[PDB]
């Protein structure tokens, strides 16, 4: 990288203000008043004492990051704070325990009564900083709101072998760790979701407007990640994608007879050409509704019709 | 030297002498309020006082003055009242 | 244009590439996300992350929208003192546009109703959050702010006084003691004030500004 | 029932806190079945839920929020007779827009009100469909599905009542659209042309047959003719009455115009303003004649108070100095509001032309009835330019070129046109420093220092050396507001030699006391000038950059002072005249007018360098530069030492037996251009370009030229021999500075011109 580091924390532009002249303010001569002031442009003086010119970091606050739907961050003292509205406890703590031992953080002690885990230094690699910190944390599960509390406490902080006591980091280090478990139970989720997906039915369906679609088994994003490849064996191939949108666009012909029946479902008999998808979020189903090249929505018969045909595609 | 030419300066206040007449000693600043209006400038630190200056130039005509001072009381009463041309 | 991903990859990247110092790179991929996912779980340090971006790429007006749009909807974050310390920054920062800062003539020529701004927004930070970690340095930067807005005054004045029209000296002079007196530029202004009393005949004021001036000299 | 804490569930977008202080109701409170309700209607009025339910777990309250939103993206697909870009511009003026909270209960809201946006284009007959979508959190798209009627305007307009004016002239005007519009330009054109009690009685719409297009027909009262009786005046005039009847003077049977009277109004409004009556009341009051058809207008005048002007701000100078916009003032801080003088100073700054914009507001003080502080609203254009053109030699060493003038030194106003062109022979130079304001008053100090060290290295001797350097300093005496005049000395050296043989050159040459060979080259010529440069500019345009109207003139002059080589006099001058059409001022008329002669003084003849030249963008569009005017007339030449085969031979010896033609443009003593364009609006954003549509024209020619002794060749004194031309040029304002583009196809060609159709410069 070559890029020597140290700009990105400090403000731009010179530090010549900081040498301004000390305001002096003028003596009354002898019986004559000087109207001392009127309006605002005071100053407060409170001596700080904190950092001034480069000095001073100005990177932005880290914030405490809460990646599952309906979930609480809020960040106090050393601690950071996840809220997250479940049934059990008990359960949740060693799922911790799984996304950290998947981190390899070296554990100086538990207790999994307790809820509670002291660790030892755990040593970050951020771009944006030169000498790396060291982090000493107590991690633990406190349900207080009959939802679960994960807790991070930075008991220990060291900038390349000096202890540190400033204010920023501690957060933004405390918050790292926060970021780091929170991000490892999203993938901990998504991971499970997707291979019990893998591992492991396309219904027609009403819409809420009369118009005909076909629920399909599956999240958002799961059902997303598999919609192309589930669209070879039906025959359109995928132009646009857009996840942000749900909306694909497809330029579709019709297979062989021969090619129907590998799959095992017969033809639905709709002219070839470069139709449109809207796909939907339902938390363990998804929607699909497909759109003529002109641009009408299907009839509920050709809809119908195509159940057999995804559910054929579907079948693993 | 020689004078081409500039553009003209023009000042606050065209005191017609008229309006000079109607204001007498012992007023409240309100009464001078009503007739000479806002003074551009009040002594900053004397007291009380209205300063009242119609100071017209027309280009290289060189300049011409006029100085209306009024001092007032602590209980907001006209004191003094100075009237300057030219000098 | 960026690639159509769930934001928990795009975000990493670019917290990789603000890492990384690469702020148009970044810029790019939390503008992207800002729009497309309008209030996703971290939509807060998007914007914190692009002001502090805007920033150092020097894209000032969008910053200024941005820090403008945060506190509208978020008065009330715990990390309102960086957000504040930056609407500071924007303004300050904003004033020295031209290119002269390299040829080095001097500014508060300039309006510097940016500099008014910027005086007003540090002074709600440090008086309203004290303890803040940039109130020190906000201050540093008041002081210099004071002595730029007293320039700009002295300045008009300056010109007034070369212009003949002492009547607009002595009010300029005037809202100087009254808005910066203890600053450089007023001590400087003061001579300028009493010659416009001589001028126009009123050696008594002219005489208070002679005392005053005697009071200061140096 | 004490409560005791609370609890919400489902909050995701919506933050605990915001909630919370939206709420009437918080801990502690003592609550009873109707505070629920009223807690439950006030988290409803926030708009951020579809379903709020509120029930306690014994004392403590507990929060069920099921949340409504969120838009994300709105998507259109259908549509081809209405933009995109445009549908988001009418969705955001409804609430509902990409990034908003979505209501369920207004969905067919919005479909309806789709359906009623297509009713100005021209479709009756669309049908749309809402498609609402969901995404992964609780985000949703929005998928709109358009069916468009069929085109049809259709046909046709009609008009009863119409006897004065025909219908066809009539219908003329709105085409030269939608309803409300024409109707109002229908309405001003009869109330401009006098008919007061002209009145819109009925507008029937019906529907063509296809039902998507429509028939309208519109039924008025036309009033008869109507002339003013006279104008009364009424009400305080703070004594100023006299002028007052002159501004109400009306012309004997002057017809009701309503636009007449209101011009008036602001006349007398801006009149009082002068005096210093920022704030006046003007009031009209027209009874009405009937019988004989005559208007009286009554009008009520308040003046009320007029001194006002306390401080003077200026608000959007970035680059420039306070102290360049301040100098302009004509109204003073601490004086009189003189409308006048601050309008004046309105068309100062407007002329100066740093600006797109330069704006005046006159803001009341306040617990003062005196004070008022006017502010100038600037916009800054920036000054100048960056640009050479670079490329392209390697046959000779390198085609190297620089440009650039600033017109305001980094916001100091000292405007500087610094320029430069080395070559591996030519090197060129020029230095024009010069401040507008040296004195408080105006007094324009200049120094124009221009060299150019002219090599020309062929041979490296006998072959034209035409090395020169000189200074013009110079000084602008303001004597009014709109004109000011010129005095400054100008110094010129002038080293040539080895000048090739040709007649004109040869003509002044001789009269000089110089008498040279008609055959050799290596013929040298020292010369030391000293020039007295005077001048006169007046300017009343109302726009810097883009002037809509007035006229700008520059006339400057030379003349050798004793103690010269050189003896001559030259005189220079610049026209050009912006009139405006229309009231937008969007089509104007441009009179362009360029003008030089000059001659010897003593028995002397004019220096061939100080000649001039036309052709080029600068000049005559449609022409190669300078190629306008007198041409070379070379002498039987021999070699400058250098003779190498097939290149370079203009009269050389080797084959050349008598005296040549050329087409190398020489240049006249005397000189005259003009020119006539068209400014149109480009299609059509809506002042950051402007484009013209013009006809261009000049002739050089040099008056010493003896058409007796040289008769069996053209006349290169004969001034009606006009070249011309016409086309069209397209002045964009881009970053890098100011381009111009023309295309030109000159129809008057003479012999010795050169063409040239594309031109690009600066």
């Amino acid at each position: 990288c070559s890029s020597d580091s140290r700009y990105k924390r400090q403000v731009s532009g010179d530090e010549a203000y900081l040498e301004a002249a000390p305001l002096a303010e003028l003596h009354a001569p002898a019986g004559m008043i000087l109207p001392v002031t009127s309006g605002d442009y005071a100053i407060p003086v409170t001596n700080g004492s904190g950092a001034v010119g480069k000095a001073l970091d100005i990177r932005p606050p880290a914030q405490p990051l809460a990646l599952v739907s309906g979930a609480r961050t809020q960040f106090t003292g050393d601690t950071a704070s996840l809220l997250v509205e479940n049934g059990r406890g008990n359960t949740l703590w060693p799922q911790v325990v799984s996304v950290l031992q998947a981190k390899n953080y070296t554990i100086t002690q538990r207790d999994d009564a307790g809820q509670t885990l002291t660790t030892d230094w755990v040593q970050w690699n951020r771009l944006d900083e030169d000498e790396q910190y060291r982090g000493r944390y107590q991690i633990s599960v406190k349900p207080q709101g009959y939802q679960q509390a994960v807790t991070v406490k930075l008991l220990n902080l060291e900038q390349a072998g000096k202890p540190v006591a400033d204010a920023a980091s501690m957060q933004r280090y405390s918050t790292e760790m926060m970021n780091v478990i929170s991000a490892g139970l999203d993938k901990s989720a998504t991971d499970a979701a997707n291979a019990a997906q893998n591992r492991a039915d396309v219904q027609s369906a009403a819409d809420d407007t009369g118009l005909p679609m076909l629920v399909v088994r599956g999240p958002f994003n799961v059902v997303w990640q598999r919609l192309p490849a589930a669209l070879e064996k039906v025959g359109m191939k995928v132009t646009d994608s857009t996840r942000s949108q749900g909306n694909m666009a497809v330029t579709y012909k019709p297979l062989s007879d021969s090619d129907w029946q590998e799959l095992g479902a017969s033809d639905p008999g709709l002219a070839s050409g470069d139709y449109k998808l809207q796909v939907g979020d339902l938390d363990n189903r998804s929607s699909l509704q497909f759109i003529d090249p002109k641009g009408h929505t299907l009839t509920q018969s050709q809809n119908d019709a195509l159940v057999a045909v995804f559910q054929a595609a579907f079948s693993k | 030297e020689r004078v081409v030419y500039r553009p003209d300066i023009n000042q606050g206040n065209y005191l017609t002498a008229n309006d000079v007449s109607k204001i007498r000693v012992g007023m409240t600043q309100q009464q001078v309020a009503y007739a000479l209006g806002t003074p551009l400038m009040s002594d900053p630190f004397g007291t009380n006082t209205w300063f009242y200056v119609f100071r017209q130039q027309p280009g290289h005509e060189g300049v011409t003055q006029q100085t209306l001072t009024l001092t007032f009381n602590s209980s907001g009463v006209l004191t003094n009242i100075d009237n300057k041309p030219a000098l | 244009e960026v690639p159509d991903n769930p934001p928990n990859e795009i975000y990493a990247t670019a917290q990789q590439k603000l890492q990384d110092g690469n702020w148009r790179q970044a810029i790019t991929q939390l503008e992207a996300l800002d729009n497309r996912y309008p209030f996703g779980p971290y939509s807060q340090q998007v914007q914190l992350d692009l002001i502090y971006a805007y920033y150092k790429n020097a894209d000032l007006p969008l910053a200024q929208a941005a820090i403008d749009r945060f506190i509208r909807l978020n008065p009330t974050h715990p990390n309102i003192d960086y957000v504040m310390y930056m609407r500071g920054l924007t303004n300050m920062a904003l004033d020295d546009s031209a290119l002269q800062g390299f040829f080095g003539v001097d500014r508060s020529d300039r309006d510097p109703q940016h500099a008014r701004a910027a005086f007003s927004d540090f002074s709600k930070l440090v008086r309203g959050y004290p303890n803040s970690q940039y109130t020190t340095d906000a201050t540093k930067r008041l002081v210099f702010l004071k002595d730029r807005l007293a320039k700009y005054e002295y300045s008009v004045a300056e010109y007034y006084t070369e212009r003949g029209a002492w009547v607009a000296v002595v009010n300029r002079v005037e809202g100087m003691l009254r808005d910066y007196p203890d600053t450089q530029a007023t001590r400087d202004a003061l001579p300028l004030m009493e010659n416009a009393y001589r001028q126009m005949q009123m050696n008594a004021q002219a005489e208070k500004v002679a005392k005053i001036i005697a009071a200061n000299s140096s | 029932f004490v409560v005791k804490d609370i609890h919400f569930e489902g909050l995701q977008r919506v933050a605990v806190g915001a909630a919370l202080l939206s709420m009437p109701v918080r801990t502690g409170d003592t609550v009873n079945d109707e505070d629920i309700s009223n807690t439950i209607r006030a988290l409803f009025a926030t708009g951020n839920f579809e379903d709020v339910r509120v029930l306690r777990d014994g004392d403590t309250l507990l929060v069920q929020v099921k949340e409504r939103p969120t838009i994300a993206s709105i998507t259109f697909s259908g549509n081809k007779s209405v933009k995109d870009d445009m549908l988001k511009q009418n969705l955001e003026a409804s609430g509902v827009r990409v990034g908003e909270s979505l209501d369920r209960t207004t969905i067919a809201d919005i479909e309806k009100g789709l359906e009623d946006f297509y009713y100005s284009v021209g479709k009756y007959s669309a049908s749309v469909k809402a498609v609402v979508t969901p995404l992964p959190r609780n985000r949703v798209d929005l998928k709109l599905v358009f069916q468009e009627g069929v085109s049809a305007e259709i046909q046709q307009i009609n008009i009863v009542g119409n006897h004065a004016f025909t219908t066809d002239e009539l219908i003329s005007h709105f085409q030269l659209q939608k309803l409300a519009g024409d109707l109002e330009t229908l309405r001003s054109y009869y109330l401009d042309r006098g008919y007061a009690r002209f009145n819109i009685d009925s507008t029937q719409v019906s529907l063509t047959p296809d039902k998507k297009g429509i028939y309208v027909t519109v039924n008025i009262t036309e009033g008869d003719q109507y002339k003013l009786s006279g104008v009364e005046v009424s009400g305080n005039l703070a004594g100023h009455s006299a002028e007052i009847e002159q501004l109400t003077k009306i012309e004997p049977g002057e017809l009701y115009n309503g636009t007449k009277v209101t011009k008036m109004e602001d006349d007398i409004k801006k009149l009082l303003g002068r005096y210093g009556y920022a704030y006046p009341r003007v009031q009209s009051m027209p009874e009405i004649n009937d019988a004989d058809k005559t208007v009286k207008l009554r009008v009520n005048v308040d003046a009320g108070n007029r001194f006002y002007v306390r401080k003077i701000r200026f608000e959007g100078n970035d680059t420039s100095k306070d102290a360049v916009l301040r100098r302009e003032m004509r109204q003073m801080e601490g004086a009189w509001l003189g409308s006048d003088l601050v309008d004046q100073g309105k068309e100062r700054l407007n002329r100066l032309g740093f600006f797109e914009t330069v704006d005046t507001d006159t803001q009341r003080v306040p617990g003062s009835p005196d004070q008022v502080d006017v502010v100038y609203k600037v916009k800054e254009r920036n000054t100048g330019s960056f640009n050479f053109g670079i490329g392209y030699g390697t046959e000779s060493g390198v085609s190297f070129q620089a440009g650039v003038q600033q017109d305001n030194w980094l916001g100091t106003g000292y405007a500087v046109g610094i320029n430069g062109t080395k070559n591996d022979y030519q090197t060129y130079a020029e230095l024009s420093v010069t401040n507008p304001y040296f004195t408080v008053d105006g007094v324009s100090l200049g120094g124009r220092l221009f060299y150019n060290d002219f090599q020309a290295d062929d041979a490296d001797l006998s072959d034209y050396t035409n090395k020169s350097y000189g200074t013009d300093v110079t000084l602008g005496f303001p004597i009014n507001e709109y004109n000011s005049l010129r005095a400054g000395l100008g110094y010129v050296h002038n080293s040539l030699s080895n000048m090739q043989p040709q007649v004109a050159m040869w003509r002044y040459l001789y009269s000089m006391g110089e008498h040279p060979s008609t055959s050799d080259q290596d013929n040298s010529f020292k010369t030391d000038d000293f020039t007295f440069n005077y001048g006169w500019t007046y300017n009343k345009l109302d726009r810097g950059y883009f002037p809509t109207d007035g006229s700008r003139v520059n006339l400057t002059g030379k003349v050798t002072i004793p103690g010269s080589d050189n003896e001559y006099y030259k005189v220079t001058l610049d026209t050009a005249t912006y009139v405006p059409i229309d009231d937008d001022h969007k089509w104007v008329v441009l009179g362009r007018t360029r003008w030089g002669y000059g001659d010897g003084l003593g028995g002397k003849e004019m220096p061939f360098y100080e000649n001039f030249y036309a052709g080029g963008s600068s000049t005559v569009r449609g022409f190669q530069s300078n190629t306008i005017g007198p041409k070379a007339v070379y002498f039987p030449h021999q070699a400058s030492n250098y003779d190498p085969d097939y290149d370079y031979e203009c009269a050389t010896q080797d084959g050349a037996k008598d005296l040549c033609k050329s087409d190398d443009a020489v240049g006249g003593n005397a000189m005259a251009v003009a020119s006539l364009e068209f400014i149109t609006p480009t299609p059509f954003i809506s002042n950051s370009v402007r484009t013209s549509f013009f006809w261009d024209m000049g002739t050089v020619w040099d008056t010493n030229w003896d058409s007796s002794q040289y008769s069996g060749y053209p006349d290169y004194s004969d001034p009606s021999n006009i070249r011309m031309s016409a086309g069209i040029a397209l002045q964009w304002m881009s970053p890098l500075g100011p381009l111009v583009f023309s295309y030109a196809q000159p129809f008057k060609k003479y012999d010795g011109d050169k063409a040239e159709q594309f031109q690009f410069n600066i």
